[PDB]
């Protein structure tokens, strides 16, 4: 669900690239298999933070899409 | 020990051995080579990662945060890209612009052809010590001036402004602030969370980082907005577009991070040994110290001797790599503004210190020195004249 | 044989072994490292040295002169400098510019920025092949015409200009004519003493040498001059300001070396894997080449594939490293310009060959392509309709 | 003398940093231990041309600087 995310990274109001870059540096301050909550309203993150998860090789959990703000479960 | 023995760290530095193995993982084949800007395969995304881990680096040094970090080609580039970029934006505020007169030309060139473009700009003089006269800056700030800029650390002297202060007299205003910071980045401390300067310059070559690459402070907050300079995509955020150089970045990162950590031994080593050299010198009958003894940059001492013909100093010390700072027949701008006579600016020697200086060079420098300016004196016609 | 299989040259390109090696014998304090500007020492004067054998080594490849050579960061700001520079230069003889609506956005952006200054920029349509109509070109010609800037060889289809003729054009008419080269330079022959061309622009990381360093061509005979874009002491004689970077300098005019070498070689060999490639695909139906056979790069082909979902397309081909050439949604600007639509467009992937390109690379990705364009086909709405 | 030199560099009308650059590029087509008379009118020459043999480690031979043309007489 999202319910128990450890980090929450909240990205609203940025536009790309600024949502990846802010996911980015997060995800180094984290530890290996751990959640994130992203709140963004960036409609590029729709795009770019599966793109992340796939070039990056991190764990895509659950998204959100069909309404703002989206929301992006990951796990690393 | 080799000869010659360098003394310019200030003209340019070499590369950390660490920051040059780094740039080598980004290069070949076999390496990271991808271009950060192509996103539909996987050499593109960890070429963009290894540039958001070197943008960070960076930031962290200076107190930033790495989206208002931009990359630029160099200090020069920085400085046409804050001044021009800044004075475009805002020249419905107003068209007039301050700066130093003894600003290095990336600063001075670029204000220069403002003017030709309409705007006014005034040059202030320095005292003789180097600092600026910050009621004389309050007395030439208008309604319409929009920008301002006043360097950290100067390269040829090594003298220190209080960017703090300037920086809030420029916020109290509304008057954007550029600070040259290439000289003092990783020497002096720096922390733009509560510093009030709306630009910062910097580069990698000064702090054993490579040539050909470097920065662009911008603040976030509050916003500070720049006309881009270089067209073409539109990358950096619409700031500075053009292919992200990977390697080179990853090399900058690198140097600002050992910057981050080796800075406070370093600049109380380096302290130290320039307070050695003038120590050895200071007795000398007739030396001058150019900038502040006190207040000045650790790494930089610009020493003056008088009655003795300039253009044979550096053919004396030859033994050292150092610079006068004249230019192609014509001596120092910077010390022609501190006051001084073309004649004792021409025989002028400025002293870089860096990351390979010993005590063993600096005392070889010392004894060098004495020795040298004792045989041009006796030579000299200028000297007898003195000697009355 | 290893995955993914770099397909994107034209993205950029990896660093040659020879070319990397050369750039580290000017990186660290065992080696020049020195600031090719500090002339009082033997540091800087060897560095200048570097530098000016580098600067030859490119010179030769294009039959300039040294002199005729201006050292930039990169194509991007060679375009910008060659575009702004002349247009500033010369807008006493009129304010209008010409280009095409194909070109890099180093150029379209450069000249978007001047219609903002006051100049009239016309953008002419290409043919379905790409070519312009030299006619449509003449017609757009004017009295106060200062400028046209049409590249050498497109980078998203490979497609080669008659820059010969263009140039011929120019200079009977007294007009500036500015080529970007760099998807032509060390690929097809360039012989400016031959050539009208007053300005070209190219780059180092598109022929193995590194990223963050470029060059421009500026014609010293009949005299061409450009106003500065980057000051700050006046370096590159007076054309552009700023420290040199030595070891990126001496790794492109390196690079620059080996290709006037290999190049004859090389090209012929890319040509013929090219011809593989599009033989081994050219036979699935729906499939069209965008660009020209015979007259194009022999590295780069783009290739339409009809009827197919787009987005996902690239998400079959993830044992390629190519691009579509879209923009972080929609969809090449050169292809729109072409005249294709959307869609189409968007299904679109350009091929790009070079140095480390093999037969086994070739045959595998015709395969591929026949298996993934298979299946996508079985699983679309859009074929279906298209088999009725 | 100013009489026997084989190989002739004319640089009149050329200034700095261009007679530095020209020269640069004569020495390396050269055989160690060549002559190579230099003509310049370019003033800069007077320092940059002995410069030049100092820090690149080259025979400066005879000079000329009272008068223009310069003329310097350089060997590998
Ligand atoms: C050296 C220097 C520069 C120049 O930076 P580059 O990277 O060489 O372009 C600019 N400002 C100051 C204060 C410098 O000392
Ligand atoms: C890649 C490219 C450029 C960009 O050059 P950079 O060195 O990345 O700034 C410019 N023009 C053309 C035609 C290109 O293909």
């Amino acid at each position: 669900l999202f319910s128990s995310p450890d980090h929450t990274l909240d990205a609203l109001g940025l536009r790309c690239p600024e949502p990846v870059m802010m996911v980015r540096k997060t995800v180094r301050n984290m530890q290996p298999g751990e959640t994130l909550l992203i709140i963004a309203d960036d409609p590029a993150t729709t795009r770019d933070i599966p793109g992340f998860c796939t070039f990056m090789e991190h764990e895509l959990v659950a998204k959100e899409t069909d309404g703002l703000p989206y929301r992006y479960l990951i796990r690393k | 020990m080799k000869l010659p023995i360098y003394l310019d760290y200030s003209a340019t530095t070499p590369v950390d051995p660490r920051v040059a193995e780094k740039m080598m993982q980004f290069m070949t084949m076999d390496g990271t080579f991808g271009n950060p800007a192509s996103r539909s395969h996987r050499f593109g995304w960890q070429a963009e990662e290894a540039v958001d881990i070197a943008r960070n680096q960076i930031a962290d040094l200076v107190g930033a945060d790495p989206r208002e970090i931009v990359f630029t080609s160099g200090a020069t580039e920085s400085d046409n890209l804050a001044i021009k970029g800044a004075a475009n934006f805002y020249q419905k505020k107003g068209k007039h612009i301050i700066t130093s007169k003894t600003e290095h030309k990336a600063v001075l060139d670029t204000c220069r052809q403002l003017e030709r473009e309409g705007f006014e700009v005034t040059y202030l003089a320095p005292q003789r010590n180097g600092i600026i006269d910050l009621k004389e800056l309050e007395a030439a700030m208008r309604d319409d001036t929009i920008l301002v800029s006043i360097m950290h650390v100067n390269n040829e002297i090594g003298v220190v402004q209080d960017i703090a202060a300037i920086g809030e007299m420029c916020r109290a205003r509304g008057i954007i602030y550029h600070v040259d910071a290439t000289q003092s980045v990783g020497k002096l401390p720096i922390d733009l969370s509560q510093l009030k300067v709306d630009l910062m310059s910097f580069s990698g070559h000064k702090i054993y980082g490579p040539k050909g690459i470097g920065a662009l402070y911008v603040r976030r907050k509050p916003r500070v907005r720049i006309e881009a300079q270089m067209h073409g995509g539109g990358h950096e955020r619409g700031m500075r577009s053009g292919t992200l150089p990977v390697h080179q970045i990853v090399g900058m990162g690198e140097a600002y991070r050992i910057a981050k950590e080796e800075m406070a031994t370093e600049m109380e080593r380096l302290r130290g040994l320039r307070n050695r050299l003038w120590n050895g010198i200071k007795d000398i009958e007739e030396v001058y110290l150019n900038g502040d003894l006190e207040h000045g940059a650790p790494n930089i001492l610009n020493v003056s001797f008088n009655y003795v013909e300039g253009e044979s100093l550096i053919m004396a010390l030859k033994d050292l790599a150092v610079s006068s700072g004249s230019a192609c027949l014509e001596p120092s701008y910077v010390l022609r503004a501190l006051g001084l006579n073309d004649e004792l600016a021409h025989s002028s020697i400025r002293f870089s210190l860096g990351r390979f200086t010993t005590e063993e060079e600096i005392d070889y420098t010392i004894e060098l020195v004495r020795k040298s300016i004792g045989r041009l004196r006796d030579l000299s016609p200028l000297w007898e004249m003195y000697k009355q």
